[PDB]
């Protein structure tokens, strides 16, 4: 072996370059996502505004049909590519069978395409690690992650990006089973996340849910902000 | 080839005792026109097949260098292995059918002689991949005239001498020459047995015309 | 040949008979024309019987590798769907094939009719082959949605009786299948003299 | 000494080493020689058992490409096979298209073109063997040709590929070539190969020899060697 | 040494040293030996485990009906040859409707070895063939080589510890021509049981016999056929 | 190899026939002299069935 | 112009037992108004177990013939078992649909023993559909032969009559006599008879003449 | 330097088969064993997290109605050769009425388990344990990356595997009963295990010639675990 290229096992039985371009995923952005039991809820952090520009056309949240959800870190572009390829395979798979498209069935072809991407002679690895939530089959919700090694892996929440570990830590030091969701637990553990986040700055929040038959809401950050002060109603009650 | 421009004529083969005789004409008959009365229908193949054809005469050309370059081969290999006459009959069978199932049919009418290892062989293959063994093979209008010359004798009698095999050659190609358009008095015989492949001479026929007297 | 199939508040009924002649020539009296193709579908032979078998037995292929790459069996639609877009690819070559397909659902009862032609469409009552008009018949007598089970056996019984009495290309013993919500279950195979010396009177 | 990895690269005085140790590969091979005489081209093959494993009559080095073409190859011997291979299709070519024997010389050309497209890019090595082509015809007598393993391919009376290349072509120039018929040819090839290695580094050699000219009547076989036993009556006689 | 990596690469003394590794990947093979008489052609191969529960990897293998060939090497050019192999019988046995001769299916298989021999981008074939067949001259025992320079001998024997076997062979060449089925079976197998440390035995499991007759069809032998073939023996002279 | 490693070959397949206590040697006592002057090999062995 | 077919004729019969499976098969090739031979054996043997016979176009024959050989040795060569009777069924549909656009002009029978040692008979069509009866008649003698096994293999038609089963020389009676039948009114069934028999213990086959004309 | 698919050693080998070989052992650990009675097989998930779904985690597939499955270190080579493997018994059935027994699937698998060449890709990472019921019976397979193909009675791959085919060696025999070599491998598990033996680590894969169908148990796993 060495670093070089992606088709030699290390001495010790590795490949180098997934554990490496995990990396990159591993040095961007967070943003999280849970299921609650009738709304599904994600979002992403460090909106990042400088000053002097749009952030409509920059946004890390998007949809390949009707019911399903997106998110992703790492490098864009390789995710501007596979939610392109992903807009295509959704509607061909809408082409032949008529079904809305389960969620498993989407990450089956991206980790698919990810894997058969990596296989090949100097493609470059897709840098990226997406979210892929959904609710379709009488209206359970789903939420799957990927891999650069092209893993679709299941979850009932998850964190990713720059010190996930801290983040799905709060998951789990939070995380109840009780009660139920109840949309409002959702929306507050929501809030929770993006509190628990590795700045929380307090206005580079961006979180977008849906109900399960619902589209992409947006939401608007005073929302947010009464949101996040009832939060620290509830911390100032824990005094 | 979808028209023949130039045909043969009927070809005759029959077995006898340790050995097959093959005789056909040599005419290249184009339309009615008796255009090429000298050539050659009859492939001598190395030592102990043999070939005769009908049809066009060009594809007959084809084969026999096709043929003749395979015979080469395997004589070149040094094995001291040669082709059976039916693996040779197996070989022209699936070439033909493998020609006709593209739409472009060979348009010839084959037979093949061969006497190895004490038992002889007599061979069929037609245009369309038609192929089976017979104790005495007849083509063209031959199938409708000497055919039952030869079944009349092979059922009064199934074995023969060469004598009385070729005598009854000469009967054929005699009648033949009486009532065949496309048919001329020059015609060679071919012979194979242990000692090797014989090709005879361009013999002839002896005709009657004692019925032309009368009115 | 003649096939039909209606579906009603308990399940989806399909019968045939088991003729298939050639030219002025018939070929068989016992050719089972609804084809299994799996534990929760059913489909036919409507016109040619490679086409038909061939066509069915790829697409139950197909259904099989579905369910095991989703854990989760397919719809009926979807099936459907498949058929009709493995065969639009040699429209015009002529391809002849009429067939129809019947499953249960998620939605519950699923009825659609696929043709060689490419007419996919959904419905609740069908009826393929060349004495089919003499079932449309006696089928758009005797329907309804309220049926019993006997009930619809009898009419279906009875409407391929009516249609092979009429028709010269049909005979035979007459199958007749019953989708539940679980499975299909064979119900009988009856020929058509027994039919003749009970119905007659 | 370089800059001897590929077969495109030239050296800083200006030859492909690659070549070179390609030709010095046939050197270790077994010794073969060939000659010519007036009427046709007899061929010599100084051919070693292993040890006792062998069979006497394997692998036989004395190849048969057309009717009135074989081979006398030495060097690498399944390289020489797909070489033999590539003669054959040539030799079937032009009968072929054609409808007669081919021309030695176009032959030689011919293959001599395929050896040197062998040498030319870096994908390929060159080819690691050295072999002789004779023939013989009514209207153009005997040919000897000679490839190496660049693709130089030019004509000889005498030949010889082994070990023994200069200790054979020594004493093969002392004969007087031209007014000998090729059956005393055939002893004198089989004095050659007799005098050069008897015993001293392996142990026991056998000998093929192959032979073409106006006596086969056109034909290429191999001798019948064991009728009239010309090499050990007389090789026997050869050691005094 | 940096000249000994590629099959492309002539050395500066002209050896491709990559046809000597895939010689000694052959010479790491079990052990296997082949055999002919004038008219019944013998290969007895030893088979090996990776542990005790597991099954034997079987190394006589079929091709046809008078041809069967024994293996040493690697598997993957093992199968990858031997569906070439049938392939190209049953070709033959379409085209011509008769049984291939031997020669020229060997010189086919040389001629199939030669191209992974001399381009770049594929490996030679790590490969120990030991053929026996049946033409119209008799059997025949022919063995491969990863240079392709196959051989035909009257007794062989290649892979690991071969070289008693060879001994045998070499004293026992002049009685192998005459005798029939079972005394040639147990002189392969008096070659076997030199191919073997003295400290233990051939049991049953371990070995495998495939005979070709000239009227008898190919057919390999496992346990139930072969303790016949085992009785027969004393031990060796401790 | 030179002059010395064959020495080498013989005195260690003098003591590989020693392991076993051997009267006199064998082949592949030699053999795995060879290997054993080069570094040592068991064989492990797989890949070779 | 060139025609890609041509009608050679010829009669197959096959019959199912409770563990033997006849195949008999007429040897007469002929063409239009002429004979070419008076030996060409319609009858196959596969396996131990299966007989196929194939009439129609003769040289579609021979292929098949020797493509369902091919992929029998490649079944054994690569499972290590010999194919079913049923498996060798499905594989011949799946050949005769693979040339669906130009089809063989053949007509098919395949009689042999299934895995339980019961007579099963396969039939064909040119075109690639298959069914498990119990006896069928393929060639230019089909409608000659198949309502006089309605009347003796079926009891069809026929009052007060029970259901022996048939026997082995009951059927051996039957095929000699119904060739007899058939090549009295048929121009293309006559000159031999190859009889073959398929029990549990292998192939037996058997040759009866018949009428020279 | 041994850089490549396309270079022996100077001793044998690759050395890209052996990194390979040396892949299998980052692996989690499984064990199958034969029973005439039937075939029985378990694994371990090793799994992470509480947010991780355990029901997700494939180790046991399906292949056939009688014939399961268990994949080895890498995932996603597993994935592949999973999909053809399904793909081909299905050709099989398709053109044989008929199921392909599970040697003949396993052929099928390794006659590209090395296919591998990037010219004219990389070789496959993954052990496959591989159990059906044939005409013979049950069968117990194990092949591995290099295509080399065996029998084994009762295999254990992955980590740990040393032991687990040692301590299998002291209780294996050959007449064996079913629950018997159940629990036999379940005590073997929690011996080479680190975690409490519990519902949701392990899970079992049982085919019997009687019940073909559902190669599985569902918590009646746990009334197995409460029973040791």
């Amino acid at each position: 072996s060495y670093d070089r290229a992606i088709t030699v096992f290390s001495p010790d039985g590795h490949l180098f370059q997934v554990e490496y371009a995990q990396e990159a995923v591993k040095k961007g952005s967070t943003a999280v996502g849970v299921r609650g039991r009738d709304i599904v809820v994600l979002g992403v952090e460090k909106k990042s505004v400088a000053k002097l520009q749009d952030e409509r056309t920059v946004r890390k949240i998007c949809a390949l049909d009707d019911n399903v959800c997106m998110a992703f870190a790492g490098l864009t572009a390789d995710a501007r590519i596979v939610i392109n390829r992903a807009r295509v395979e959704c509607q061909s798979h809408r082409l032949t069978v008529e079904d809305p498209v389960t969620v498993e069935y989407i990450t089956r072809y991206i980790a698919s395409l990810k894997q058969r991407y990596t296989q090949s002679n100097g493609r470059r690895p897709f840098g990226i690690s997406a979210l892929i939530v959904g609710f379709d089959f009488d209206g359970t919700p789903r939420l799957y992650q990927t891999d650069p090694s092209g893993t679709y892996h299941a979850w009932k929440a998850n964190a990713i990006g720059r010190g996930a570990k801290s983040v799905r830590e709060f998951l789990e030091k939070n995380y109840t089973d009780e009660a139920i969701e109840t949309d409002d637990l959702t929306i507050k553990l929501v809030i929770k996340a993006l509190l628990e986040v590795v700045q929380s700055g307090g206005k580079n929040i961006e979180l977008a849910v849906m109900r399960r038959d619902q589209s992409l809401k947006i939401l608007n950050p005073e929302e947010i902000e009464k949101y996040v002060a009832e939060i620290e109603k509830e911390k100032e009650e824990n005094e | 080839t979808q028209n023949p421009m130039v045909t043969g004529t009927s070809v005759l083969g029959v077995k006898f005792e340790g050995g097959v005789v093959i005789a056909a004409d040599m005419l290249g008959s184009y339309g009615s026109l008796a255009r090429f009365r000298n050539i050659s229908r009859i492939m001598r193949v190395n030592n102990s097949t043999m070939l005769g054809a009908s049809g066009d005469y060009a594809d007959f050309q084809y084969l026999k260098q096709v043929l003749g370059q395979m015979v080469i081969d395997e004589e070149l290999l040094g094995d001291g292995h040669s082709y059976s006459p039916r693996a040779i009959h197996s070989w022209l069978t699936r070439a033909m059918y493998s020609r006709r199932s593209k739409m472009n049919p060979l348009w010839n009418t084959m037979v093949i002689g061969g006497y190895a290892d004490g038992e002889s062989f007599l061979g069929y293959v037609d245009m369309l991949g038609v192929a089976y063994e017979a104790p005495s093979l007849a083509t063209g209008y031959g199938a409708y005239l000497a055919q039952p010359l030869l079944r009349e004798v092979l059922e009064k009698q199934p074995v023969l001498s060469q004598t009385e095999a070729r005598d009854l050659v000469e009967r054929c190609m005699r009648v033949l020459y009486y009532r065949d358009a496309r048919s001329y008095n020059r015609f060679q015989i071919a012979t194979v047995t242990e000692k090797g492949v014989e090709i005879e001479g361009p013999l002839s026929t002896e005709t009657n015309w004692d019925i032309a007297h009368m009115i | 040949t003649t096939t039909l199939a209606f579906k009603f508040r308990h399940g989806v009924i399909v019968a045939a008979d088991s003729r298939a002649t050639a030219g002025a020539y018939i070929a068989s009296q016992t050719v089972k024309k609804v084809i299994e193709i799996n534990p929760y579908l059913l489909g036919t032979m409507a016109g040619g019987a490679a086409d038909c078998s061939f066509w069915e037995r790829l697409l139950a292929r197909q259904c099989r590798i579905y369910e095991l790459r989703n854990k989760e069996r397919i719809s009926v639609a979807a099936a459907s769907k498949l058929l009709a877009n493995m065969v639009y690819q040699y429209k015009g070559m002529g391809l002849s094939m009429g067939t129809m397909i019947c499953g249960w659902d998620k939605r519950g009862p699923g009825l659609y009719y696929v043709d060689s032609e490419g007419n996919r469409i959904s419905g609740a009552t069908f009826s393929v082959g060349s004495g089919s008009v003499y079932a449309y018949g006696v089928m758009d007598r005797g329907y309804s949605y309220d049926l019993e089970v006997e009930q619809a056996y009898d009419l279906a019984r009875r409407a391929i009786y009516q249609a092979t009495y009429r028709d010269a290309y049909s005979g035979g013993a007459v199958n007749l299948y019953h989708v539940r919500e679980d499975g299909w279950i064979r119900v009988s195979s009856d020929n058509v003299a027994d039919l003749h010396e009970k119905y007659s009177g | 000494t370089g800059y001897d990895l590929s077969a495109s690269t030239f050296s800083p005085d200006g030859r492909v080493f690659q070549v070179e140790y390609a030709m010095k590969a046939v050197e270790n091979s077994s010794t073969a020689i060939g000659i010519r005489c007036k009427d046709g081209v007899v061929f010599g093959v100084e051919k070693l058992v292993l040890s006792k494993l062998y069979e006497e009559g394997s692998n036989k080095r004395l190849f048969n490409v057309d009717r009135h073409v074989g081979m006398a190859v030495a060097g690498l011997l399944a390289d020489a096979r797909s070489l033999a291979d590539i003669a054959r299709e040539e030799a079937s070519n032009f009968r072929s298209n054609f409808g007669y024997n081919i021309p030695l010389k176009h032959l030689a050309d011919r293959v001599a073109m395929y050896v040197h497209a062998y040498t030319l890019y870096s994908a390929v090595r060159p080819f690691g063997c050295s072999f002789m082509l004779g023939s013989y015809s009514v209207n153009d007598g005997a040919q000897l040709y000679m490839i190496d393993p660049s693709g130089v391919s030019y004509g000889y009376w005498g030949c010889a590929i082994g070990k023994a290349r200069q200790a054979a072509k020594t004493e093969i120039e002392k004969l007087q070539m031209k007014e000998m018929t090729c059956r005393d040819i055939v002893k004198e090839v089989a004095k050659i190969i007799y005098i050069v290695h008897d015993e001293v580094k392996d142990k026991a050699f056998e000998l093929e020899l192959s032979w073409v000219g106006e006596l086969t009547n056109g034909r290429h076989e191999i001798v019948p060697k064991d009728i009239r036993e010309e090499a050990e009556k007389y090789a026997k006689e050869s050691l005094k | 040494n940096q000249y000994d990596n590629d099959v492309t690469v002539w050395s500066p003394q002209g050896r491709i040293h990559q046809i000597e590794y895939a010689m000694e990947a052959v010479k790491q093979g079990s052990a296997t030996v082949g055999l002919k008489s004038k008219t019944h052609a013998v290969l007895v191969a030893l088979k090996r485990a990776q542990s005790e529960l597991a099954a034997h990897q079987k190394k006589i293998l079929h091709v046809d009906n008078h041809i069967g060939i024994s293996i040493a090497g690697l598997t993957a050019d093992a199968r990858l040859l031997c569906n070439f192999m049938r392939q190209e019988c049953l070709d033959s046995r379409f085209v011509f409707d008769r049984p291939l001769p031997v020669s020229r299916l060997v010189s086919l298989i040389g001629s199939k070895t030669q191209i992974p021999t001399q381009r770049y981008g594929r490996r030679p074939y790590g490969v120990g063939l030991l053929i026996a067949g049946y033409d119209d001259m008799g059997p025949h025992i022919f063995q491969t080589c990863p240079s392709a320079n196959y051989f035909d001998c009257r007794a062989m024997s290649i892979g690991a510890r071969s070289q008693s076997a060879r001994t045998y062979l070499e004293r026992h060449m002049s009685e192998f021509m005459e005798c029939n089925l079972n005394e040639l079976v147990k002189h392969g197998l008096r070659a076997l049981r030199e191919t073997l440390p003295a400290e233990q035995d051939l049991t049953t499991k371990n070995v495998s016999i495939g005979i070709v007759g000239k009227d008898l069809e190919f057919t390999i032998y496992d346990d139930d056929d072969v303790s016949p073939f085992l009785e027969g023996l004393e031990e060796r002279p401790q | 190899f030179n002059g010395a490693q064959c020495k080498a070959v013989c005195v260690e397949a003098g003591m590989i026939a020693l392991r076993r206590g051997a009267t006199e040697l064998t082949h592949e006592d030699y053999m795995e002299g060879i290997l054993e002057v080069q570094a040592k090999k068991k064989a492990n062995l797989q890949y070779y069935a | 112009r060139f025609s890609p077919y041509v009608f050679n004729g010829g009669t197959i019969l096959a019959i199912a037992g409770e563990d033997f499976a006849i195949v008999a098969s007429d040897t007469r090739l002929s063409e239009g108004f002429s004979i070419h031979t008076r030996d060409s054996p319609k009858c196959y043997k596969l396996t131990d177990k299966t007989v196929i016979g194939c009439s129609g176009f003769h040289g579609d024959c021979l292929t098949l013939t020797k493509i369902i050989e091919a992929r029998l040795k490649m079944y054994k060569h690569s499972n290590n078992k010999a194919m079913t009777t049923g498996a060798i069924a499905a594989m011949l549909s799946t050949i005769l649909y693979s040339r669906r656009f130009f089809p063989y002009y053949v007509y098919n029978i395949i009689g042999g023993l299934d895995e339980e040692g019961k007579g099963a008979v396969y039939s064909f069509d040119p075109v690639g559909s298959y069914q498990r009866d119990s006896f069928k008649a393929g060639g230019s003698a089909s409608a000659m032969l198949q309502p006089l096994l309605d009347n003796q293999v079926g009891f069809k038609n026929m009052q007060n009559v029970e259901h022996v089963p048939l026997s082995l020389d009951r059927a051996m009676r039957l095929v000699k006599d119904v060739f007899i039948s058939a090549a009295e009114r048929d121009v293309y069934t006559g000159d031999a008879l190859r009889i073959c028999i398929v029990t549990k213990e292998g192939i037996r086959e058997e040759t009866v003449s018949l009428r020279k004309d | 330097y041994d850089r490549g698919v396309n270079t022996f050693s100077p001793e044998g080998r690759l050395f890209q088969v052996e990194y390979a070989i040396e892949a299998i052992k980052l692996g989690s650990t499984a064990i199958g064993i034969q029973t005439s009675e039937g075939v029985c097989l378990a694994v371990e998930k090793r799994i992470t997290s509480p947010l991780m779904e355990p029901s997700s985690i494939e180790k046991i597939v399906e292949i056939d109605a009688h014939i399961g499955c268990a994949m080895s270190g890498l995932i996603a080579d597993a994935k592949t050769l999973i999909d053809k493997a399904r793909v081909e018994t299905q050709n099989h059935w398709f053109t044989y009425n008929e199921t392909m027994t599970v040697e003949s699937v396993t052929q099928a698998v390794s006659n590209l388990a090395l296919q591998f060449g990037e010219e004219d890709s990389r070789p496959f990472g993954v052990a496959l344990l591989f159990g059906g019921v044939d005409e013979k019976g049950p069968q117990l397979f194990h092949m591995d990356p290099s295509g080399t193909f065996v029998q084994c009675d009762a295999r254990a791959i992955g980590s740990a595997s040393e032991g687990a085919q040692s301590s299998l060696q002291e209780v294996y025999h050959k007449s064996m009963t079913l629950k018997e070599a159940i629990k036999s491998s379940l005590i073997i598990l929690k011996q080479v295990m680190e975690e409490k033996l519990n519902a949701t680590n392990i899970e079992l894969a049982t085919v019997q010639p009687g019940q073909n169908f559902h190669m599985f148990t569902k918590e009646e796993l746990e009334e197995v675990i409460k029973d040791i």
